[PDB]
This record gives structure tokens, C-alpha cells and sequence, in this order.
């Protein structure tokens, strides 16, 4: 679990030097992004349920998954699906606030692949749902923070695939 | 030793520490927020 | 910081009448702070550890775990 | 930083970040320039701070520089000043982090155990960080001295 | 509040308040004047907020006011306006306290169980707080609307 | 079925099956023809049951078919009748199983969470299965109506 | 955990159809077997201890295992051996009653292989003991239910090997 | 557990009334004193062990209680005494920060008299130790911060006596 | 032995070995010659002990040698004497170990379960080890007979 | 003591005292005369032990008596010799009791916390007990010096 | 967990014989070593902290490990290092008392290799520290018991490497 600040401190710590001016440059880059990161995080926290319901209504609803024969058929599997999507959105918001995708590699993509292979979850439908959620949150909170959420959603998809 | 890794803990009815049974009974006989009192404060020395 | 541990633990003192495969063989995620005490407990059970693995760890990081 | 701590707080409470701590992260974001200035002035004058604080510590507590004490000899006094260098470095890290947690992770967990091993009196180290605090807050402006003295105060509190 | 949360979070950890938490309490103490101004803005114009938000809600969700709707028969609409007044009062409490522990600790814990026992759609209640947020942030300046919309945002988020 | 449930009961209690539950499985085996007849009559008249129950539900609770409600429009009403089709299908599965467990596995675990996601009022679904129960027990003979009404009663109990 | 009934309902559920006549055919097949399944289960439940003692007396007793040098030497290992055999017989009776070996794959053969590799248990002696127990229960309860127990004991051996 | 803000809100809520001018004035008083509370809490967190050891050096050292027969005699009893005094200083700091002594009678003064009476702990000697701790910290943080510390120290001594 | 048991006791209590149990290990070390003499005399006359004890057991309890009993026939009586051989062997192991723990590990954990499986009456085995105890203590000198009778007494106590 | 430890260790195990523990108590009961002789040797010459051990300690570790150390001044050196007298008294108690539960249960449990709260280097206290051990084992015969040095060894081991 | 006595009893037990004279020879060998084993164990228990501090001062202190860039840099890693060394010394003392390295293979070297690979601990520095500790304890307690500690420290190094 590291921020932009903690990754800068960590990188300056492995080689063993003090804080140089380029580290201060990265830190001021993080701060001037971090103000709008805060406002986008509040907007996503306000509208998370509508974001997830628009994501599943965009991609997963009238397919074979939410139909019978898919892995989203029963109400147990539907509730697990909505919970999986809520967790993707929440951890993407954490990675957006920290400015580092180390949390997504640490807590989300740790053993998610093998349990998704073992339960038979389709990776492609999940990736489509996450990308639909990505442009839903991009149209919600704005353009630059939409790109911020975009690279972290893409990090989740790349760790998933 | 008592519960293990897969078992939810449950109300034990212990014997051999002589304090342990009436303290356990006075603890589990109450409902939550029955009173503010601590059932044993400490054990008096011998 | 989470260790994937797999361990086969025989209980020699009691022949447990229930099935208890999870008490015997299990693979679980342990945090790093409690992994020392849990490894000591497993060694006091005497059970052999097939594999340990660490994937949340990021070793070598003095800051931010 | 403050963001990792707010994230682990929202994680253990299993909710999103409250707008109070979103406003806290935003205020931390705006106060980045002041903390950059504090860490800049501390990284500037680290040698003068260490020299005046080490001579003030040796003037206050002469048991460490006495024969039979811990820091006796050239190399032992140099290693004492090296440990003061590490602690001022962690002070600057915590000053720029906005939180005391990198100081905790790097240099506050087992200092009693390891100084119990080396034979270093830990209260003497607390006096050394006290002198470093007094000198660094003597250098800074009073508001920034209060900010740096908060982290210095935390270090001497975790010492003794 | 902020002070309660900082005291409890240092209290479980068996430590004093860290200096970062202390300047958090200090910044909240300084921003209390703007918090009280937002609270007077929300308190003095509660009639128009509740009236216009109920109007926009029943315009947006007419089925709850429609036959078979939970809020049917003047008193059902009117009764709902009392629940909206309760939530605006909790919004004012959360604005003053600087954190959402008044709002959560009074009117958000068993809100699902209560409104399921009453037969109420909770999404329509989220729309009621959404219209209250629209009227309230239409009533203030920019940063004041953001600071009040944080707590309105928390209420609508805690609904769903 | 009853056999899987008796097997997991004898497994958790780590013993063989008692002659009481062996007699229960034998009585279930002999009553297979009656439950086949009940599920046969239900699979026969599923469309008439669904049409009368849906019109009775829309007559009782008009909130869902109102503008702004959940089931508004042609496709939304058709999906409402599709969900009633799924629930009557699970009713027939549990009727032929002798147990409520396939109804639990397929359609009772997360219905509150998923209908919290879709916006469906769950008490309206409980009213829909109530009307399906009243119509199906109106069709059956009274003893078989009692058997099917046990499973219908279980579904509306797990709903509300 | 699925019966013949629950597997029929499950298969008709994945593809999404209602109950067809072939499903009713499988269900009546299950019932007409299930009456004698009940009587065989009562007979096995009555005589389980004699069945297990005849199984170990047939195969494991005068070999190197029950002798020194084997994995069945001490009384701890003997008690564990008798408990393992009792559990094989009990789960075979459950699979016979349900008409489906999903319980054997679910609770018996889940991690039994790797703990049998790790403790050094001989697989071949266990398989011989299970087959001896198989024809012991076949001579006890009869021919057709002997075949019923036979395919479930063979399922346990195939999951073991 | 409630600060001045939560107690004001609880009074206005038990009334059912809105926040009138007296509540606004009480909260303005707390929001004026809060910065002084913060700085005194930092200064007390600086010197926890020094204030505790100066309190023992003022009151309890070289008296009968550290001699044989005293309740502060052994090293276990000395360590537990230092632990108890650190508890009193820490919770007095918490009650100073909250501006309300509800945490003191919720979490210190709850069963403390009965615990000390069951153990044989002298209550007068520990009241004198808390009074010397108050005197030392009022010498540390100044006049008015020392007074607003001493009101909660006197609360602890009154509930203990 | 006594050393493994003292080590697992100091391990579970997470401390070093106390000088009391260091003195216990030292006294065990010095008494090694006496226990070597006891185990020497027992390994000398094991056949005579087994023959007299088996005939005394068959004279006392004739149910095991009767038709329909457990130990009926040549091979069954020989296996009975083989089990008495195993128990006297474990008696010698525990006599030379200074502790009852190898007797526990090898032959005391599941003897009730395995003799429930074979059909052996366990109280008859307790009588057999009683006769072996009486004969072996009849052979030894009285102090060494008390030592060996402690382990024999432990075995018949764990039997019944 | 030995009897307390044996009674407690049999007491948790829900058994009587094993005969090995009983001859342990018997051997301690016989060696009590030599224990009382070592105790009179340690008691009668406490003045020279404390004086010579303090002299050799302050010769070995002069920084704790130099200005800046803990035991600087008249009263502080008197309290230092008093703490050494306390530890020699606990050594005599542990010599009589046959075990270290008097020494540990009186003056070794929170010794680190106490001497950290006083500001004392614990290694210099270990050197004080080392010089006390040197003077005391220089005062006795061989086996008496070994038996007293066991408890002196336990005190210096429990320091670090 | 086996002694010399328990390993002798175990070996005589697998083949199935009683105690022979060669077993008594091994037992008397164990006893005549065990008296000085006790005195060396008391000496090591008395001076364990000085032994460990001399071991780290000999080998690990002025290298890159206790410096920055090494795995012994932070105080967390230093405290873990001192704890690892204390555990090596304590288990070597247990193996010296039992006369058998089965405890070192049972509790120390069970999964220590793979966690040392996974955390990135240097094996060579640990082996140097253990060997430095070996001749520190050899110079402390004497020559023959120094050899006793030597083969058990070498057993730990061979299981580590
Ligand atoms: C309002 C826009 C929506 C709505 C409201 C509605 N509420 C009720 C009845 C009650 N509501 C409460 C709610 C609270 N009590 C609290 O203390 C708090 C926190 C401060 C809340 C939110 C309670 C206790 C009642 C019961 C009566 C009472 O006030 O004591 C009703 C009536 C329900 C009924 O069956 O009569 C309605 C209609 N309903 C809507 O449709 C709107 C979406
Ligand atoms: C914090 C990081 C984290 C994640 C993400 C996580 C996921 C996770 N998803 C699971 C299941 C699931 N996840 C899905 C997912 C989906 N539905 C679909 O078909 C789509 C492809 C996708 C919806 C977008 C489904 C259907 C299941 C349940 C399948 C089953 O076990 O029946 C399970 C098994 C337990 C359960 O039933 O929930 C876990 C542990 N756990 C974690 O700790
Ligand atoms: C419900 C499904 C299920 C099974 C089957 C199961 C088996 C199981 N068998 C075990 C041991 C064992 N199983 C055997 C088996 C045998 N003796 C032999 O030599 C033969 C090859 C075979 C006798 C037929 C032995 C000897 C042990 C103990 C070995 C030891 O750990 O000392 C253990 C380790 C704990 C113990 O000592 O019992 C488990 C968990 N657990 C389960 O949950
Ligand atoms: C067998 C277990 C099971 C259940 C329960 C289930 C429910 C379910 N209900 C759905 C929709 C729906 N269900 C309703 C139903 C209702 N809203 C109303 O107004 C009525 C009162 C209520 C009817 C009783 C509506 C309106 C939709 C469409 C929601 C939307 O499109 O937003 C969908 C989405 C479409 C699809 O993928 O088929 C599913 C999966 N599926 C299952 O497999
Ligand atoms: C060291 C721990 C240990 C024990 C206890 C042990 C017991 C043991 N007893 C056996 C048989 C037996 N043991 C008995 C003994 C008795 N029945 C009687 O009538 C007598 C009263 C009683 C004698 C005291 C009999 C009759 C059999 C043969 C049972 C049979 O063949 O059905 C066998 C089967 C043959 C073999 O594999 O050697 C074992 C393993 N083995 C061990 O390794
Ligand atoms: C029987 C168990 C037991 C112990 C050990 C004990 C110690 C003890 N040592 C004290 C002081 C002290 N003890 C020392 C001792 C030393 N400083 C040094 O530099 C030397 C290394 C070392 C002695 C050789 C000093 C200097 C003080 C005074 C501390 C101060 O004044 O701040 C005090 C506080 C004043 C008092 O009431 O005596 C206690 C309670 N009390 C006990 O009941
Ligand atoms: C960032 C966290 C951190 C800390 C705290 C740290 C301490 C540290 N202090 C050391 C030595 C030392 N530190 C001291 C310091 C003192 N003794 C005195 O007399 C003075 C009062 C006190 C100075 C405040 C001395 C004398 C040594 C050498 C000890 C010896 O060589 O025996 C060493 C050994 C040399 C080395 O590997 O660099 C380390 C690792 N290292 C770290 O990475
Ligand atoms: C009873 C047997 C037993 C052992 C030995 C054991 C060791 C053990 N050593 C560990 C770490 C460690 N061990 C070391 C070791 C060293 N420092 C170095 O660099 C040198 C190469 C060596 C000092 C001699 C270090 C640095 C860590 C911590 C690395 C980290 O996780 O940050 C950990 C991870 C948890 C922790 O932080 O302590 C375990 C479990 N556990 C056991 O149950």
C-alpha cells in the first residue's frame, strides 16, 4: 500500500539518497492532481449505486449471463456480481485517490484470477462491464478524472486478463 | 485446542479453575446492556 | 502483506471422530504480523509445510509495506 | 501519508471515504507547499543542526562520551551522529508525508529492542532528538517550527 | 465528530493523539465558522428546501403519491415531508460536527430495515435527498455548496 | 430434495441415517405420485395463473405500473411476468423436490440485494407470489392446495 | 451436494427449460431404485462395524502394514485407519442413497489425495481395503445394491488413485 | 463517549428542537478553545514518561509505599503503578481534547474504585499521585491549559475518592 | 523421555528451562544406571514373565479362551501372547525413557477403538498387564519393582 | 519453590504428584542443609559483598557515576547500593527456596519497565550482579559457588 | 521431537526388538555427555543476550545489511534479525540438550527456506552470523560442548543452505 508520496519516498529510499528536486517535482504533480482527485472521489462516492446499475444495464443485462445458462442467472450469482462490480469501483476510487495502482495489484488482483478460473466466471463479460463502468464514471465526474479512473480500470482489466 | 480453526466459538461450561464456572454463568446469564457492572473486577489475593 | 501457506497438520493425541480435513490439510492466507506466531503454532503441531508463497508482500520496501 | 491512513481507515470500516477526510486530503494537497518549504529548510541545514545538537547533548549528558559509556571514541561518536542523521532524515520524511507513519515504519518499531541489544541508553537518544528539535525550531519560523516540532515531539514521545 | 473520531482512533491504539491528527482538529476548529455559516444557511431556509424538494420529488416520482403508492392521501405526502425534514436536520448536524457520525449514528444505521418494515421504496427516498441537495446547493456559494453536498452525498450514498 | 438434506444432517452429526428419516424418505418415495400430480397441474395452467395473478397484482398495487414506478412500459411489464414465471417454476421444482432447498439455491439467496440494485420493490414481489398462491390453490384440490401453499407460503415468507 | 433429483433439476435449469418427459423418466428411475436403496442403507447402517472389521481382516491384517514397518503399526495409526475406513463406508452409503457421487467428490476426495501423499499413506493398501469392503457389503446386502455400492466404492478408488 | 459538540447535539435532539443561539454560543466557545486544546495535547504527548516519572518523584518515591510492605513495593507493582499513571494522563488528555469528561466515567471511573478496593490499592496515595501529575503538567503547558487539564484531573480524583 | 517433556513444557510456557527441571534432568541422568538394570532384568526374563502371566490370565478369566470368545485357538492365543509381548516391550521402553510418553505414542492412543474393532475385551487386556505387573514385580527387588510397577500401573490405568 | 512448582504442575494436569517429582522434593529436602549453609554464607558477609561489588562496578562502568549518569551523587550512589542489596537478598531467597520463583516473582518481572521509567541502563545493573557474583563465588567452596552462581546466573540472564 | 533416548527406543521399536546391549551403550554415552550438556545449557541460558550481540557485532554490523540498502536496515528488520538469531541460539541449545537434531529439522528448518526466499533474506549473511555465534558460544562454554553446539549450528546452516 503506497501513494505517489510513499512510492517517491520508497524509490529515494532504495537507492539511499535524500529528497532531490525531481522528487519534489513529482510531489507537486501529485498535489495539483490531488485536489481534483478529492472532488472526483466525492462525486463517485455520492453516485456509486447508480454507476454500478448503469454499468450492468449497459452491458450485462440483456445477454446470456443475466439470462439462464449464464454465470449471472440465479439471485445468488446476481448479488455476487453486483458485489464484485461495487468492489471494482471502490478499489478504483482508492487507486485514484492514492495515485498508484499498487492497491489494485495488492488487494484486488492477488488471487482473483485463479478463483475466476475455478468458479468459471467469464473474464470477457467482467472486462466489458468494467469498461462500461469506466465511461459511465467518465461521463459522470469529468474528462481528466475520467482518464484517471480510466488507467486504473484498465489496470484492473490487465491484471484480470 | 477447544474450538479449532473451522469452528465458531461457543459458550463453554468450564469446571476446574474454581472461579471460572460461576463467573461464566454470571456473564452469559445476562443480556447485552443488562447492567454496566463488571462481573469480576479482579481476584482477591491469597 | 499476506502469505499463502499450505500445511498438513496431524493431531496425534486425539482421534477426532468427525471428518476434519480442514484441521488437517489447509491452504490459507495469513497476515505477516501474525505469520510468525502462526508458524510457531504450526511447528508445535509438528505439521509439515508443503509451500509458503507471498504475493501481496512487495519485499525490500522500507516504507508503505 | 495521510491518504494511505485514510484509505486503511475506510477499508477497515468497509465504506467509502467520508467528505470530511476528502476535505482533509484536499487541505493536505493545498498545504503541500508549506511542508515542502519546511523540509527544504531542514534538508538545507542538516549538518549545522546535527553539530549543535550533538555538542548540546554531550554537554548535557556526558555519560555516553565517558569511558565505559556507549559512544566512546571517534567512530562511536561518528555513529552517534549518524543515528541522529537517520532520525532527522525520518523527521523530514514525516514532515513531507503529512503523517508520522513512515517514521513509524522505518525507525520506531523495535528501537527499544535493538538499543537494548547494542547497549545504547534510549533516553540519551530521546535527549538527542530533543536537542535536534530545539535547534530546528530555533531555525524555523514559529508556525513552521510548530509543525516540525509536532513530528519531533512525536519521535521523543515514542522514544521515552 | 472529528474530535470524537480522533480520540477514539488514538484510544484503541493505546497512544496519544498524533500531531497530524492534532492539526486536523486545529483545522476543523478554524473552519467551524464557515461550518456555522452553512448551518445557518440550511436552518433559516428549511421551509423552501422541504417544499421545493417535495414538489420536485413528487414531480419526479409520481407513483408514491399515486394510488397504491406508500405516500398516498395528503397525510402520506405530508408525512413524507416530515421524514425529509428529519434528514435535513441530520444534514445540519453533520455540517456542524464536521463528520457524518451524527447522521450515521442517528438516522442511517437501520434505515433499510425501518423503511422495509414501513413498505417504503428507498430509491424514492434517495431521490428526495437528491432534490433536497439540488435546492440546497442552489442556495449557497460554490465552496459552501461543495461542503454541504459532501454530507448530502453521504446520505444518498448510505441509502443505496 | 429431502434425501440430500437428510444426508447432510447425518453427515454433520457424523452418524448413519436414523430409521425415522429412513421412514421419512420412504414416505416421500410413496408420496411421489401426489407431488407429480400437483406439479403436473401447475405446469399445465401456468399461463392462466400468471395472467390472473398479474392482473390481480396490478389491481392491488398500482405503484409499479404507474409512471415513475418500476414496471412501467410493455417490456417492463413483460419482465415482471417473466420473474413471476421464474418463481412459479421454482415453486414447481420445490413441489416435486419435497423440500424448499432448490428454491433456496436458485432464487432466494440474494433477491433483496439484487432487487435493491434493480429498484424493484420486494414487497410488491411478495404480493405477486401471494396472488399466484391464491390462484394456484384456487385451482387445486384442497389437500394438494395445502401442499403447494406450503411452498408458496415459504416463498412469500422468505420475501418479506 | 445433489441427488439424482437435484442433478436433474440442475441440468434442466442450466439450459433453462422446464421439466420434460425424459426428466420424469430419470425421476421414476430414481424412485424405483430408491426403495431398495433405503432397505440396503438400513442393512449397511445395522452392520457397519462388522463390515469394516471383515474388510481389514480380509486385506490389511496379516501384511506389513498392520505389522511393524508399515503405516498401520501403532495404535494411533490403527485407530486412524479404522476411522478412515468407517468414513469411506459412510460416505459410500450417502452416495448410494442420493444416487449421485457428487458427495464423494465434494467431501471425501477434495483434499484427501495430497494429505495421503504428505502423510505417506499407501494408496494401494487403501484401495485393496475398499474393494474388500465392497464385496463384503455386496455379500451382505445383495446383488443389485451390491452393484450400487460397487460404483460408488469405485468412484472413491478412482478419485484416490 | 461524547465531546462538547455531541453533547450539545444530544441536548438539542432530546429536546427535539433545532440548534438555537445558546447552542451556537456553546459551539463557538468550543471552536475558540480547540486550538489551545490541540497544542496542549501535542505538548502532553511530547512528555508522557517525563510527567509520569516526575509525579512519582514528587509523591510516591522515598515514602513507605515503595518500601517493603507498601503496595508499590515489587517491580511488578511498580510497573503496574507506572501503567496506571500513564492511563490517567492519557485519558485526561482525551477528556481535554473532547472538552467533556464522559470518557472518564465511561472508561476510567467505571469499575476503578471496586478494582482498587479488591486489590488493596491505596486510593489516597494514587489521588496524591494524580494531583502531582496535574501540578507537573500545569507547570508544563501553562496557566489556562493547565487549568483545563486540572478540571479533568480533579474529575478523576473525585470519582476515585 | 523426560527431556522432551521438559522442553515442550518450557516451549509452551515460552521460557528457558527452570533450574528445578534442570536438576530433574540431572537426577534422571544419574539414575540412568538403575533404569538400565531394571530394563536389563526385564529384557532377560520376558518369556518366563509372559508364560506365567498368560497362564494366570487364562486361569483368572476363561471367557477369552472359551469357544465363542476372542482368543480361541492356537493362533489366537499366540497373538494374545504377542500383544502381551508388545506391551511388555513398551513397558521396557518407558522404563528406560524415564517417562510414559513412548508407551503413549506407540500403544495407548487408540487401543479402545482398535480393540472395539477386533472384538477384544479391553478389561481382559488390563488383567493381562496386571498379571505381567505382578510377575515382574515379583521378580525384581522392591525398590526397582516399585519403579517398574509405576509404569505397569500407568498402563493398566490407561486401559480401564 | 520446588514444592510449589511440583504441586502446581501436578495440579493443572489433574493428577497427583508423580514419584519422580516426589524424589525430586525428597532430594531438595535433603539438600536444604547445604542450601541453608550457602544462605548463611551469603547473609553474614553482605557488607563486603555489596561494598566490593559496588567498587568493582564503578571501576568497570564509571559513566553511571560520572555527572550525567543515573547514580551520580551521594544519595543516588546510596540508592544504587540499596538496589544491589535488594538483589543480593533475592539471591538468598532463591538459594533457600531451591528455585527462582522468589527471585522472578518478586524482583524480575517488570524490571525492564521499572528501570526504563527510572532512566537506568540495565546492562550496568547486569554488571553490578556480575560483580556481586564474582565476590560471592570468590567467598565459598566449589560446589557452593556453583549452586549460588546458578541463581546469580539466572538474575543476570533475566536482565538481558 | 526425539532425544537420544527416544531415537534409540524408536530404532529398537521399528525393527521390533527389545533393548540390546548396544542400545545401553548408546544410552550411557548420552548420559556421560548429558551432565556437561546441562552445565553448558545453563551457561548459554545465562549469557544468551551477550552471545547474540557479539555475534551481530562480529559479522553483521559494519556491512551493507545493517547499513542502508540491506535487508537489516530498518528497526523493524533489525528487531526481526535479532529475534531470528535468538531463535537459532535457543533451538541449538534445545538440540544440544536432547542430543538429536530432529528438533532443528522439525521446528526450525521446516518452512524457513521458502520464507527466506520469499522475503528476500540473504542466506549467506545468516550463515556467517550463525557461525560467528558458534565460535562465540564455543569460546564461552568450552571445547567439547563447543563442538556439541558446533554440529547443531552446522545442522541449521546445512538445512538453511
Ligand atoms: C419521504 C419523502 C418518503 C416517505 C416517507 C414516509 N415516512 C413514513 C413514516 C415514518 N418514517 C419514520 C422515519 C424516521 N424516523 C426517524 O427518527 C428518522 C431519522 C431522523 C427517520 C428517517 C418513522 C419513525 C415513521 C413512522 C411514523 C412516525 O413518524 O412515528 C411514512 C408513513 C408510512 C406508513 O405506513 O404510514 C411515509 C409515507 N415515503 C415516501 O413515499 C417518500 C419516498
Ligand atoms: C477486493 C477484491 C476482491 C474481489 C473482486 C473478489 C471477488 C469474488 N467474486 C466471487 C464470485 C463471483 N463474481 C462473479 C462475477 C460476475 N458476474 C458475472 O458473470 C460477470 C462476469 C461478473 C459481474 C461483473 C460471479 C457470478 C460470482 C459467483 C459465482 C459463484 O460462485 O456462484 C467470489 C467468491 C465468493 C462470492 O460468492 O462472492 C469472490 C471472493 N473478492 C475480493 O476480495
Ligand atoms: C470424510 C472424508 C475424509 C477422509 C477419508 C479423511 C482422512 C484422514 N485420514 C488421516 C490419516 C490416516 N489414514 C490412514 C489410512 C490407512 N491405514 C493404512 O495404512 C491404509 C492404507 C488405510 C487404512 C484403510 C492412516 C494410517 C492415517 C494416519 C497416519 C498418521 O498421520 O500417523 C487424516 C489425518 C488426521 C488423522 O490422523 O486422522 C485425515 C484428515 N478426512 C476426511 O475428512
Ligand atoms: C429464478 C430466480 C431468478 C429471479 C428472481 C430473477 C430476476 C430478474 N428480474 C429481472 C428484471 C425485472 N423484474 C422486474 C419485476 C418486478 N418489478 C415490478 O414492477 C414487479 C412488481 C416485479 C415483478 C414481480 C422488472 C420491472 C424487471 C426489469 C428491470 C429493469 O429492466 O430495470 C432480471 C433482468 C433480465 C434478465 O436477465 O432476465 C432478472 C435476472 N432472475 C432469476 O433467475
Ligand atoms: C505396541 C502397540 C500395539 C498393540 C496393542 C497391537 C495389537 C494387535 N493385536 C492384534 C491381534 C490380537 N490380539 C489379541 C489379544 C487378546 N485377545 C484376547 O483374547 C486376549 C485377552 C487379548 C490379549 C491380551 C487377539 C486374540 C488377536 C487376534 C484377533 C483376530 O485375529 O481376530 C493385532 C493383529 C495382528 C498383527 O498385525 O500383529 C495387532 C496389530 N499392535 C501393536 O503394535
Ligand atoms: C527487590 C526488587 C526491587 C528493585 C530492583 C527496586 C528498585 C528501585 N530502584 C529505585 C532507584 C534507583 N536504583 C538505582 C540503581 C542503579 N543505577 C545505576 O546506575 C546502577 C547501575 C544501579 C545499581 C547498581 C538508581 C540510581 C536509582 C535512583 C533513580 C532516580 O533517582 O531517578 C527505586 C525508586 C526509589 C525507591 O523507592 O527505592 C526503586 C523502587 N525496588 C524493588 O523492590
Ligand atoms: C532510520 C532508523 C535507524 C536507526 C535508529 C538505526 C540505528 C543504528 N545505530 C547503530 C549504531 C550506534 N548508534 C549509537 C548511538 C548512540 N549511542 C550513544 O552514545 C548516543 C547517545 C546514541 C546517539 C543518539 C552508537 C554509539 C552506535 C555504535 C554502537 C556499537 O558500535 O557498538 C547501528 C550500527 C551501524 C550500522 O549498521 O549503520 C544502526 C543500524 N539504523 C537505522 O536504520
Ligand atoms: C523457530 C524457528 C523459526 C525461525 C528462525 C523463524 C524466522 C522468521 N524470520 C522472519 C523474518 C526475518 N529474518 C531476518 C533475518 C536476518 N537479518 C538479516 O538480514 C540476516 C540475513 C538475518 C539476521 C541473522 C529479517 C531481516 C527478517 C524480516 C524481513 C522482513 O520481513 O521485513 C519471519 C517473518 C516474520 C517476521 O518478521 O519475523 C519469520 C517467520 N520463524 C520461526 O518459526
Amino acid at each position: 500500500m503506497q501513494d505517489a508520496i510513499t512510492s517517491v519516498i520508497n524509490s529515494a529510499d532504495v537507492q539511499g539518497k535524500y529528497l532531490d528536486g525531481s522528487a519534489m517535482d513529482k510531489l507537486k504533480a501529485y498535489f495539483t492532481t490531488g485536489a481534483l482527485r478529492v472532488r472526483a472521489a466525492s462525486t463517485i462516492s455520492a453516485n456509486a449505486a447508480a454507476i454500478v446499475k448503469e454499468a450492468v444495464a449497459k452491458s450485462l443485462l440483456y445477454s446470456d449471463v443475466t439470462r439462464p445458462g449464464g454465470n449471472m442467472y440465479t439471485t445468488r450469482r446476481y448479488a455476487a456480481c453486483i458485489r464484485d462490480l461495487d468492489y471494482y469501483l471502490r478499489y478504483a476510487t482508492y487507486a485514484m485517490l492514492a495515485g498508484d495502482p499498487s492497491i489494485l495489484d495488492e488487494r484486488v488482483l492477488n488471487g482473483l484470477k485463479e478463483t475466476y478460473n475455478s468458479l468459471g466466471v467469464p473474464v470477457g463479460s467482467t472486462v466489458q462491464a468494467i469498461q462500461a463502468m469506466k465511461e459511465v464514471t467518465a461521463g459522470l465526474v469529468g474528462a481528466d478524472a475520467g482518464r484517471e479512473m480510466g488507467v486504473y480500470f484498465d489496470y484492473i482489466c490487465s491484471g484480470l486478463s | 485446542d477447544n474450538f479449532g480453526e473451522d469452528t465458531v466459538p461457543f459458550r463453554r461450561f468450564p469446571t476446574l479453575p474454581a472461579a471460572n464456572f460461576p463467573n461464566t454463568e454470571r456473564l452469559y446469564n445476562q443480556l447485552t446492556k443488562q447492567n454496566r457492572d463488571l462481573v469480576v473486577p479482579s481476584f482477591e489475593p491469597a | 502483506r499476506m502469505f499463502k501457506i499450505t500445511a498438513c497438520v496431524p493431531s496425534q493425541s486425539r482421534i477426532r471422530t468427525q471428518r476434519e480435513l480442514q484441521n488437517t490439510y489447509f491452504t490459507k492466507l495469513v497476515p505477516y504480523d501474525n505469520w510468525f506466531r502462526e508458524q510457531q503454532r504450526i511447528m508445535k503441531m509438528g505439521g509439515k509445510i508443503v509451500k509458503v508463497q507471498l504475493a501481496t508482500g512487495k519485499p525490500g520496501t522500507n516504507t508503505g509495506l | 501519508s495521510i491518504v494511505t491512513k485514510s484509505i486503511v481507515n475506510a477499508d477497515a470500516e468497509a465504506r467509502y471515504l467520508s467528505p470530511g477526510e476528502l476535505d482533509r486530503i484536499k487541505a493536505f494537497v493545498t498545504s503541500g507547499e508549506s511542508r515542502l518549504r519546511i523540509a527544504e529548510t531542514l534538508t538545507g541545514s542538516r549538518e549545522r543542526i546535527i553539530k549543535s545538537a550533538g555538542d548540546a547533548l554531550f554537554q548535557k549528558r556526558p555519560d555516553v562520551v565517558s569511558p565505559g559509556g556507549n559512544a566512546y571514541g571517534e567512530e562511536m561518536t561518528a555513529t552517534c551522529l549518524r543515528d541522529m542523521d537517520y532520525y532527522l532524515r525520518l523527521i523530514t520524511y514525516g514532515v513531507v508525508a503529512g503523517d508520522v507513519t513512515p517514521i513509524e515504519e522505518i525507525g520506531l518499531v523495535g528501537v527499544r529492542e535493538m538499543y537494548k541489544s547494542l547497549g545504547t541508553p534510549v533516553d540519551a537518544v530521546a535527549q538527542a532528538v530533543r536537542e535536534m528539535k530545539a535547534v530546528a525550531t530555533g531555525m524555523m519560523s514559529g508556525d513552521d517550527a510548530a509543525e516540525a516540532g509536532a513530528y519531533f515531539d512525536y519521535v521523543i514521545g515514542a522514544m521515552e
